């Protein structure tokens, strides 16, 4: 009911933010990039001049889903 | 007195640290991209 | 109190100077007000065309378990 | 019109002044920039339908991403005016870094293939320095037949009786040497027992164009400094034909490259999977490429014959050959001084000039849109 | 090999409405010539000499 | 002072000021063998000019 | 490597327990070259050890994937050899010395 | 007839996907559909005929 035309999917938000790829560091962990890279996109999106954000990490969540 | 290794140890030890030639650094480069992840080579990526 | 279980937000994404593409259909509901908030060049119009779509394949099959 | 004056002070402008290459240079983008010829969009189509989300090309995807650039103006323009423009200063490659470790790592040699293609006389300019990264990729793919190649040698010279003395001498390649009698040796076309294969491939490299000479600049007595004024333009206008014989090129090295990037998959015995999703990219240039050669063979073939005709574009660019062809290279000699080359490598950019950017053409293969792609609108082309 | 389905769309047009198949089929040689132009290429030159 | 168009400012301040480094004294156009020697002139290779 | 006897240790008249002082030098200097033949033995080593990997695998036939893995990360340890060994046989190899 | 032409058409589609060594599970869910329009034709060519 929140949202009735936009997608469900975070596959489709992926389109929208580069990962660059030495973040890839488990197995589950491309499909967790993508939630954030999708509500970041509806969180945010009163200030979205259509340019395309990319993700920086904390190192500790680089070091927490390994495992 | 077989502790003098530990004093020519220690003197050869002292001259590679003085020659700054190797310094560590904390990013861990042991498998290219999309290999950790990937679900195939989990029994591979645990012994390394 | 924090959870060893968060890490796990700490990501945060850094915009920059080249554009998305649009996905084409946002053309064709440019005109004319395909819902009330989705008017042109506002948040939930404009949400609809960068994030975009609407699958077929999720919300059959959850359309399937709730009969 | 003075013949002899103006082609008299050009080579003391040359040699007093080496940024005139910058002046030359931009007049000639103000000719591109102003023929709205190549308009870039925010549109990216570098991979077809669902391979990019696709697993198994995530090896693909990410050799792909590492080079593509975005598309800026800018520097596209910049990329076409550098061909027909005289070299003053010469012109050295953008350093790529790549080990050829994966078999997704062809992407980097189909970025060389079109930019032989595209700037065939741009790629002679720096065709030395695309061997110090091609050594790596033989040398790691094909070890059986390298050596044989290399025992020959890595660079050779012109023998005045029109021999090729090949040195025997593994060298790492340097722009300078190009103004030396020394060559690059993959670009030799001379068939070597037993290394077959990487002259095979080396004749993918070969330019698709033709040498037209300059007759709307001998009959306005404009400035030319050779006896024939022969300019390359990169291939022949295409009219009236239903395959396109230029982009039926494209077809034939992708034809060899997926038969090149096919044994070096089954040699290392990857995934059906993920041979499959390089073969569905490599027929995705396939068709991206038969999109933008109606528009190439049709439009800049049109652009490149008019630059060189102009006042200031006044040397031979290129002949038709990298086995044998150097710039003519003239000094102003003086017996009581020293003798000034006019073509010297002393790094003097005009901010950005001499720096060769191989990765131009991803942004002119998928994410520029031309004036006759979109045949449905006309864009009622400007003649500037 | 999934545009199979626009060549399925010429079978289907040619089996329920052969009259209409006739007035257009023409135009549906010029999909057809990029159709065999790709996956015959050998006898694709065969069949243009 | 020489004759300056508004064009010919703006490329006198780009290239712009040495000149003083180059001896011409009895300065001629010759071409060179990759080696570095100084060709003569060639009636068939250079031009007239 | 090779067996290097001490230049310099004998014109100093330091103190060396054996006639001829031969110290074992791991790895030769690899100036001027386009390839490194140190960094070469490594390239015949893993293709010895890519053999042996594979006719195990085999023996037990297990996965495509679990065995291409396998080998994408043994030439994943030749470019990063490759990048060292530069450094090694430069200036490692004086230290020794 | 429309048997014997998806008897064809799913052997030039065959012929293709391996050409370009593709996934078997992405050519047999093509050939699932090609004899789902024989299902779909056994059933509506009785009104059509």
């Amino acid at each position: 009911r929140q949202l009735f035309f936009l997608s469900d999917n975070p596959v489709s938000a992926e389109r929208l933010v580069r990962i660059p790829p030495k973040y890839y560091v488990s197995t589950q962990c491309r499909a967790l990039y993508n939630i954030f890279s999708y509500l970041h996109i509806l969180r945010s999106i009163a200030n979205n001049r259509g340019k395309r954000l990319k993700m920086v990490l904390h190192p500790g969540l680089i070091a927490y889903v390994r495992g | 007195y077989p502790r003098l290794e530990g004093i020519i140890v220690q003197i050869n030890t002292g001259y590679v640290a003085s020659a700054n030639v190797i310094r560590p650094v904390s990013e861990k480069r042991y498998f290219p991209e999309n290999l950790e992840q990937n679900q195939s080579a989990a029994r591979l990526v645990s012994a390394v | 109190s924090t959870i060893p279980a968060d890490a796990l937000h700490l990501h945060e994404f850094e915009v920059e100077d080249v554009t998305v593409d649009l996905l084409p259909h946002a053309k064709h509901t440019s005109y004319s007000s395909l819902a009330y908030n989705m008017s042109f060049g506002s948040d939930g119009w404009f949400a609809f065309a960068l994030l975009g779509g609407l699958d077929r394949s999720a919300n059959l099959l959850r359309l399937d378990v709730a009969s | 019109f003075d013949h002899d004056h103006i082609i008299r002070c050009l080579m003391l402008a040359a040699a007093n002044y080496p940024r005139l290459e910058g002046i030359i240079v931009q007049i000639n983008t103000g000719y591109v920039a102003s023929a709205n010829v190549i308009r870039p969009v925010s549109e990216k189509r570098y991979f077809p339908e669902n391979l990019e989300q696709n697993q198994s090309a995530a090896r693909l995807v990410s050799a792909v991403k590492a080079r593509a650039s975005e598309a800026d103006i800018s520097s596209i323009h910049l990329a076409i005016a550098r061909e027909v423009s005289p070299m003053f200063n010469v012109h050295e490659l953008k350093k790529i870094a790549e080990s050829f470790e994966d078999p997704s790592s062809i992407v980097v040699v189909l970025e060389f293939i079109l930019f032989a293609l595209f700037f065939p006389t741009e790629f002679n300019r720096i065709k030395g320095d695309i061997q110090n990264v091609l050594l790596l990729f033989f040398s790691r793919w094909y070890p059986v037949e390298y050596g044989i190649f290399i025992q020959r040698g890595a660079t050779y010279t012109i023998n005045a009786a029109g021999e090729f003395e090949f040195s025997g001498r593994n060298e790492k390649w340097d722009q300078s040497l190009y103004l030396s009698e020394h060559f690059p040796a993959l670009f030799s076309d001379v068939p070597l027992a037993g290394a077959n294969t990487i002259i095979a491939i080396m004749r993918l490299f070969t330019p698709q164009g033709f040498l037209r000479t300059d007759d709307l600049a001998i009959a306005a007595n404009f400035p030319r400094a050779s006896r024939n004024p022969q300019t390359y333009i990169p291939y022949t206008n295409q009219r009236g034909t239903v395959t396109n014989e230029f982009a039926s090129r494209f077809r034939t090295i992708v034809a060899t490259l997926a038969n090149v990037v096919n044994e070096r998959a089954v040699q290392d015995d990857m995934q059906k999977a993920t041979r499959s999703c390089t073969k569905q990219w490599l027929r995705h240039l396939e068709t991206q490429f038969d999109n933008i050669a109606v528009a190439h063979t049709d439009h800049l073939s049109v652009v490149y014959a008019t630059m060189s005709n102009f006042m200031l574009n006044f040397t031979n660019n290129f002949s038709g050959n990298h086995a044998t062809f150097k710039p003519d290279q003239y000094v102003i000699t003086s017996p009581e001084g020293s003798y000034k080359p006019i073509i010297e490598r002393q790094g003097e950019t005009v901010d950005g000039l001499t720096i060769i950017d191989t990765s131009i053409v991803w942004p002119i293969l998928c994410q520029c849109t031309y004036p006759l792609v979109r045949q449905s609108i006309m864009e009622e082309i400007v003649y500037p | 090999p999934s545009s199979i389905v626009v060549v399925l769309e010429f079978i289907l047009f040619a089996l329920f409405f052969p009259t209409e198949f006739n007035r257009i089929k023409g135009d549906i040689q010029n999909v057809l010539l990029l159709f065999f132009s790709r996956w015959y290429p050998v006898e694709y030159g065969i069949f243009i000499q | 002072d020489v004759d300056s168009t508004d064009y010919g400012k703006l490329t006198l301040r780009f290239l712009g000021t040495l000149t003083r480094s180059l001896k011409m004294q009895n300065a001629q156009i010759r071409r060179i063998r990759p080696d570095g020697t100084v060709l003569r002139y060639d009636d068939q290779i250079d031009i007239e000019a | 490597g090779f067996l290097r006897t001490d230049d310099l240790a004998i014109a100093a008249n330091f103190p060396r327990a054996s006639r001829n002082p031969q110290t074992y030098i791991p790895y030769t200097n690899q100036r001027g070259t386009v390839t490194n033949e140190f960094a070469s033995r490594f390239r015949t080593i893993v293709a010895t050890l890519a053999n042996v990997v594979n006719e195990r695998a085999v023996q037990d036939d297990m996965q495509k994937a679990t065995r291409s893995c396998t080998k994408q990360w043994l030439r994943h340890l030749e470019t990063q050899f490759d990048n060292i060994a530069v450094a090694h046989t430069d200036h490692l190899s004086v230290v020794y010395a | 007839r429309f048997r014997t032409i998806v008897a064809t058409l799913a052997n030039v589609v065959n012929e293709r996907a391996v050409q370009d060594d593709m996934q078997k599970a992405t050519r047999s869910c093509t050939k699932q559909w090609l004899r789902h329009l024989e299902t779909q034709f056994d059933n509506i060519a009785v009104a059509h005929t």
